[PDB]
């Protein structure tokens, strides 16, 4: 039997899961910053994208299956009482807690603000601000507000890595072309040297490796 | 005890250690009872203890 | 008791559905079931009977299930689908490699290639090499193999225990699927530089010869060439060498609960 | 070997000994696999190849609904004369009361009537059995004074009974002179 | 239950009202089984294709 | 009808019979007491055969019915 | 009808009959062998998957429909043939062997080995023996062991057929790539000019006569 | 040995020793699995392989439904002659009143 | 030969004494499969091709 | 559920006449909010696959 | 024993190694399913032994 609303949200819930995850979690850093080292050492199609997404989404789940698994062992908790719509909407409210703070932490303030302004202040006939103090609302902060703001800083956040990541294979670039012009061995195309070079180096160093430990770092701890 | 003994899921996980002298079982048994927070009854056939 | 085989249909449809999230992904994986061949009305039906022909338990008994929340479970049961369709996988994806770096090597960068279903770029050297190493497998039998370690999975870590693969290898694991590739082709690669090199030098003694141009005319038969002495051996070190086996699921995966 | 087949037979109107004898007239009797059960009884097993098995399984079901259609309820009618007494009931009127004493037919028709257990004994197989099943209300007797006889109709065994208790009870009667 | 109380009660109208809410929910609990199952995999799906 | 492999109208008579003794001589009692009895038993007969073949019929029907 | 749960089961398997023939008739083969040409010419929306599931269900009719109306006859038969409750069970078992011989033929005896054994660990428990039945009369499989082990017989051989089709495009693909670079012409795509030489090459075998042919002659001799 | 088959039948109107006679003429008795049971009573309980217990369920079921076309409460007659009244009822035909005696 | 058919057939007004002259005047009697059974009863066994 | 429970509820005419609104409204107001959560759910779905 | 013996699935699992002399088995018997807490039944037919 159960209650056919929560039937609802369960169904509608489970449509939209592909969606969240690629918008809102983690799985968005991941998948750019290997497609971006791909790029750079300078051969497409090695490895496959299905061999990097497929990664990319194995590691996402290790930061996000905890939070979802506490949130359903919040609801399933046969202790509680209500007596009134907002008395129920606070508890659920209080269930996605754990989910806003994660959104919290990896996002920017002024940002999260603006958007948490523009929601409203088609409404209002004012300025001043201060009319609620910060204490409710710094930590209320709504998820459609937190949501675009967590993808925006996400983004960014990857393109910062990948660009440390570019400078040593353009060093060798040029390193490559330097030799050949200084054996005037000149009428060779350089590409076809140094894109073996790459790979070869980075395979050497275990590259992969190093990467992959230095993403997870940020959210976990191994041990 | 000369009885079969049968044990409850939920007193089978938990765990015991050390060097036990099993004379008097019935004392014995009815001390570790008190002592581990366990229940135990025996209908004629057989001994059943539970959590 | 009239009932009961009522019942004991339903608990047959409920272990096969479960089974389903765990069997599915291997048949996205694979490039002999994947929906660019088998489509339509069969695709389902197969892998039900897959699933029901692997599951562990007596299915006329209630399914253990009934008292825990549905979606972490189903979640649980497709990350391990992805883990085992991955090793599984690895014997193409290195060959597939090595294809696209001879095709790289000979120029060709604007291969004609066509696949949508997997959506991943291909060339005609990949695609070949591809497939020939799928038939190779399965001629050797392979194809039990690979049932043989989807029922181990279920006898090594049950859905219940709440199984989950391991964290440090799978930190390995793209490394090593690059390094098997580039020892494989480095056989290939020495020998296009060298002759390249060769004609660089030449050109110092008449510098109008275009020594690109006559290097494209060259590579793709030197490539061919070399590749027709070597192919033999492609046969036993990619059935063997490289295949899964089911004694590594004990180290890929763990029970946490 | 593995397809050997076997059943477990019942009849009605049939017994074994006789099945068997339609089996030996047809030629179809086996040795090796014989019928194994009681000659006295309707009730027997049997194994075999699958065509012996049905074969028999098909002709006794059906021999028994053929027999099924005939009836062997023999109806006999015995003549007894009686030797010391008059057949018909009489009446006396005496002053004080009508009086009226009943002949043997009125007093064993009215004992009879309605009765449904089979007639067993007097004092002062299957077969078998279901002739011995017959019931006791069916007897009928008719008093005949013409030759002071009684008709008396049922199966042999319960005339047999009724010659008996007709023997019990037409005793000769003393005579007594009062002065 | 096998082999005690007793079989075959379709006929008594109190039990036979008690059976109706158990056939009827266990069959609707098995078909939303059959469906989530599908969705999880075609999000899978849908994310690695893209 | 049969199923296939499967190993396994004196009352219309009596009546008749009787019909034809009465119509000979209404005004016997004897032959009219006969004949209310006969009547009264082939009535019932009629009715609860008539019913029992539509039991029968309903019953196929709704089986049809629930799978078409 | 004679008799109404005759009907019934009649009725239910008239509602599973396609997934019956979906998973365990040679229609799964034909299916993906006009597939896997179709990849290999390089074509995408034509022939329509409704025209080669057309002719793949017309030549499945001719292979499959003997062991149909030698089933049919044999549950039509109108001679008495069953008493009682073990002789209906082993008259309706043995009405199935016409279908389990055409199984066991085109299955792989190490599937068939293999999902046995797994069931019997199922029930009798996983000491039970290893039978490792290497030289083998398997004793009737249940259907249940028997079907999944056809059906991925039957995908194994449609894979192995397909492969050997390709070939010949993918000589004629390295080919044309090849010329082309040495004009140097690598702004061309190669796809353009080697997708009629395939067409024509397809057409000079005749190819669809040949594996026509070839597909049924593989169920009769 | 698993295979191992065993029931408990109750008959009504066969004793527990008939049954035993019959399978002893039918050469079918073994004594490794034989009934048990009271010979009194008709319920008994058997364990043995397959095909024996099969076959001795379906006889004895059979032979139980058949003897209900059996009859046994034979009825029976007794003649006693009274040595010391009259058997009949007598009528007194007081002048005041008419009196009965049974 | 693998088709050989048979089958029991009984017969409720008509003895197998009076249905073998009708066969025999009809001239489709056959000596390799005669009928098998009492000349006084109705019920017989017969065995041969299907037609 | 109660005004069924209930015996002089379910065998008075007024009361069964009231009680058959009762069922009617709620399968509608039921069966619109499904609708129209999944005309929602589907617009996205639509949109972000484009 | 002279019976022929069934043991059930679940007592199945259960291993045991050493040097047994069968003097009397059916204190060896005894024995043994209070040590490996078994529990067992004789109908005069056949041996049954449960976990
Ligand atoms: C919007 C309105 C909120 C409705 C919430 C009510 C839910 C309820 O109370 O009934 C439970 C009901 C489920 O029924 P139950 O399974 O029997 O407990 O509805 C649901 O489906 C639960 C949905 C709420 C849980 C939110 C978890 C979000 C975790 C974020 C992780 C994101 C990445 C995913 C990782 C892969
Ligand atoms: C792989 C996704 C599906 C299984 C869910 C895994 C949840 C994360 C468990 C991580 C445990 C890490 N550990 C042992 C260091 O705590």
């Amino acid at each position: 039997m159960g209650n056919d609303i929560s039937l609802i949200a369960l169904l509608a819930f489970s449509t939209l899961l592909p969606f969240i995850i690629a918008s809102g979690t983690c799985f968005v850093k991941f998948s750019i910053v290997f497609v971006m080292v791909r790029n750079a050492l300078g051969l497409q199609q090695i490895p496959s994208n299905m061999t990097l997404n497929g990664v990319a989404l194995l590691l996402s789940m290790f930061v996000m299956w905890p939070i979802m698994h506490d949130a359903y062992v919040y609801f399933e908790d046969e202790d509680v009482t209500f007596n009134d719509i907002s008395s129920l909407s606070k508890h659920v409210d209080e269930g996605l807690d754990g989910y806003r703070d994660y959104l919290i932490k990896y996002s920017d303030r002024e940002l999260v603000q603006f958007f948490e302004n523009a929601q409203l202040k088609r409404q209002y006939g004012e300025e001043t601000e201060t009319v609620k103090r910060d204490k409710d609302e710094i930590e209320k902060p709504s998820i459609f507000a937190l949501l675009p703001a967590y993808a925006l800083s996400e983004i960014k956040s990857a393109f910062k890595i990948g660009f440390y990541l570019y400078l040593p294979f353009v060093v060798v670039d040029l390193v490559v072309s330097s030799v050949l012009l200084a054996l005037g061995m000149m009428m060779m195309s350089p590409v076809t040297i140094s894109t073996p070079i790459k790979l070869v180096l980075f395979v050497a160093l275990d590259g992969w490796t190093l990467l992959s430990k230095g993403l997870i770092l940020q959210y976990m701890d191994i041990a | 005890l000369k009885e079969p003994v049968i044990v409850s899921k939920m007193a089978a996980r938990k765990k015991i250690t050390g060097n036990f002298e099993f004379h008097d079982p019935n004392a014995l048994l009815e001390k570790l009872s008190l002592q581990l927070g366990l229940i135990w009854y025996f209908d004629g056939q057989a001994i059943y203890i539970y959590d | 008791m009239f009932y009961a085989l009522y019942f004991e249909i339903h608990h047959l449809v409920a272990s096969a559905a479960l089974g389903f999230a765990r069997v599915a992904p291997i048949f996205f994986f694979l490039p002999f079931l994947n929906s660019g061949v088998l489509s339509g009305a069969p695709r389902n039906a197969i892998i039900i009977l897959v699933a029901l022909g692997v599951w562990p338990h007596a299915l006329n008994e209630a399914p253990p299930f009934l008292s825990v929340a549905m979606i972490p479970l189903v979640l649980q049961e497709a990350a391990v689908g992805v883990m085992l369709g991955c090793l599984l996988s690895w014997p193409f994806w290195v060959m597939h490699a090595l294809g696209c770096i001879i095709d790289n090597q000979r120029g060709a960068t604007l291969s004609s290639s066509i696949d949508p279903a997997n959506g991943i770029d291909t060339s005609e050297m990949a695609n070949f090499l591809n497939m020939f190493a799928a038939v190779v497998y399965l001629q050797n039998g392979g194809l039990v193999t690979m049932v043989d370690v989807l029922n181990k999975s279920y006898q090594l870590c049950d859905p219940m225990n709440e199984c989950t693969p391991s964290l440090p290898p799978l930190l390995t694991f793209i490394n090593q699927v690059a390094q098997n590739a580039l020892v494989l082709a480095s056989p290939v690669v020495l020998v296009l530089l060298l002759s390249e090199v060769f004609l660089g030098l030449l050109s110092r003694f008449a510098p109008q010869m275009n020594a690109f141009a006559i290097s494209l005319t060259v590579k793709s038969g030197i490539a061919v060439l070399i590749m027709l002495l070597y192919f033999s051996p492609v046969l036993p070190d990619n059935v063997l060498r490289l295949s899964f086996q089911a004694t590594g699921l004990s180290s890929w995966f763990y029970e946490r609960g | 070997a593995s397809e050997m087949r076997n059943a477990v037979v019942s009849l009605r109107n049939v017994s074994l000994n006789e099945f068997n004898n339609f089996l030996k007239r047809s030629g179809l009797y086996n040795k090796n696999y014989p019928l194994r059960g009681d000659n006295r009884k309707g009730t027997f097993y049997v194994s075999g190849p699958p065509v012996y098995v049905d074969m028999v399984v098909n002709a006794a079901t059906m021999m028994d609904k053929q027999n099924d259609g005939i009836e062997l309820g023999r109806q006999k009618i015995g003549v007894m004369r009686l030797n010391n007494t008059f057949v018909g009931d009489r009446t006396y009127n005496l002053r004080d009361q009508k009086m009226v004493i009943p002949g043997i037919a009125t007093a064993i028709e009215r004992l009879l009537q309605g009765e449904e257990q089979p007639l067993g004994n007097i004092v002062s197989s299957l077969q078998e059995a279901l002739k011995q099943n017959a019931a006791a209300g069916n007897i009928k007797i008719v008093a005949y004074p013409d030759t002071n006889s009684l008709l008396v109709k049922g199966t042999a065994e319960q005339v047999h009974f009724i010659e008996m208790l007709v023997k019990a009870l037409d005793v000769a009667k003393r005579h007594v002179e009062l002065s | 239950t096998n082999r005690i109380e007793d079989p075959n009660l379709v006929t008594d109208p109190k039990e036979l009202a008690i059976s109706q809410e158990m056939i009827s929910d266990y069959n609707l609990y098995v078909s939303m089984v059959s469906t989530l199952t599908r969705k999880g995999v075609g999000a899978v799906e849908t994310l690695l294709r893209s | 009808t049969p199923w296939s492999g499967y190993l396994d109208d004196n009352l219309q008579t009596q009546v008749t019979e009787a019909l034809d003794k009465l119509a000979a001589k209404p005004s016997d009692p004897a032959l009219l007491a006969a004949y209310q009895s006969k009547l009264s038993e082939y009535n019932l007969y009629r009715n609860a055969q008539s019913n029992t073949v539509k039991v029968f019929k309903d019953i196929d029907a709704a089986i049809i019915q629930n799978f078409r």
